[PDB]
């Protein structure tokens, strides 16, 4: 399962 | 930085003249992402060419491959073209039956 | 079914004036690819891109295709972020890479964690070895480093490697585990070919084997003639299956002192060939 991506 | 791509023009099984077999175009090593890959018979193009996903590696570059039917004969030449923002000039690769 | 890797290939490009963003995230267990969400279509959803995969509900698709959505968005931002930090147009197309995941042991033990990001074909951001620092690669990039360290990113990385990743891997490893260990040994054989001239080309063939990783050497007499010889980068059938050659150039008459050998894990033991003028 892939991770939840945050801000740059 | 781009990244100008790596071609190679061979087909799928062994050839054989007057036995229908695949071709393929097998495009790595470029960035960006956008390519276009035209596959050619003879100097013209041919119309029904699948393409696979687009995938990258671990450098970041991407690859794909572009396929199309076909039997080879005796004289027929063919080749793959491709675009792409890293050239100047679209690079035509010709198929070798021995590579 | 030593090391083994769970590992997200995710893609975000801008194309400024035909359309929204192409968002693609791709799951690779052991390198090879299990599910794939592709933005591009209809209704996008996560997929199964084999068959083992289908085993999993229901429940579970949903649930990555809504979080797959909702990275989606979170690299639309971060593709504006980035026009700012480069003082970049809005009309140029850019690319977002990123690579995360983990490795295992054998014993299903943690080795490594990845969370790597890109911009335009080079390195952006990564999280280091510790799983606790950062490396920027540019001042762009320190911004980032500054905000995600405020933030504690590393430690949220930190607590889906150990865990989520770890123990997704080991489920995935054990509907997969049969079909990840097929093995597809080559066929091997030797070409000649001479354009009239006194040398002649002896080309070294393997195909339909799987997975990828392959050698091939040509040898003069017991040493291996790495300096001389010409090879492809492996390539795939189409089919599934890969190829992959090793010529060299000899002198005409002397084909029979060279020696041509494939090693590949789907073999018994090496194979060992020679040129075979046909019957």
């Amino acid at each position: 399962k892939v991770i939840t991506f945050i801000d740059l | 930085i781009q990244k100008t791509p790596q071609i190679q023009v061979y087909s799928r099984h062994p050839p054989e003249n007057g036995k229908p077999n695949i071709l393929n175009c097998y495009v790595t090593q470029f960035h960006p992402p956008h390519i276009e890959i035209q596959m050619l018979k003879n100097g013209k193009k041919i119309p029904k060419v699948e393409m696979s996903d687009m995938s990258f590696s671990k450098d970041w570059s991407f690859y794909i491959l572009a396929h199309t039917e076909f039997t080879p004969t005796e004289t027929d030449t063919y080749a793959c073209r491709v675009k792409h923002d890293s050239m100047a000039e679209p690079k035509t690769v010709y198929w070798d039956r021995d590579m | 079914m030593g090391p083994h890797s769970l590992r997200y290939f995710v893609t975000a490009v801008s194309r400024p004036g035909l359309g929204e963003p192409r968002y693609m995230e791709v799951g690779y267990v052991d390198d090879t690819e299990f599910v794939r969400f592709d933005s591009d279509a209809e209704n996008p959803r996560y997929e199964p891109r084999a068959r083992w995969m289908e085993q999993e509900g229901p429940e579970y698709w949903e649930r990555e295709t809504q979080k797959a959505k909702g990275n989606e968005q979170s690299f639309r931002v971060d593709l504006r972020t980035l026009l700012g930090y480069y003082n970049q147009s809005k009309g140029g197309s850019h690319t977002i890479q990123v690579i995360s995941g983990c490795e295992v042991g054998s014993d299903g033990r943690l080795l490594r964690g990845y969370q790597q990001y890109a911009y335009d074909g080079c390195d952006y951001i990564a999280l280091n070895e510790d799983l606790k620092t950062w490396t920027a690669a540019d001042m762009a990039a320190l911004i980032t480093k500054h905000k995600w360290e405020q933030a504690g990113e590393a430690e949220r990385l930190r607590a889906y490697l150990e865990g989520t990743c770890v123990e997704w891997l080991r489920r995935y490893l054990k509907n997969g585990n049969a079909t990840l260990l097929r093995t597809d040994s080559p066929k091997a054989h030797v070409t000649h070919h001479s354009r009239p001239e006194d040398k002649v080309t002896l080309r070294c063939w393997a195909l339909g084997f799987y997975p990828a990783d392959i050698t091939l050497t040509w040898q003069l007499n017991g040493e291996e003639l790495i300096q001389d010889m010409e090879l492809v980068e492996t390539r795939p059938a189409g089919d599934g299956t890969f190829q992959k050659w090793a010529s060299v150039v000899v002198p005409l008459g002397k084909e029979q002192y060279y020696t041509c050998h494939v090693y590949h894990q789907g073999l018994p033991e090496p194979l060992t060939l020679r040129w075979e003028p046909p019957p």
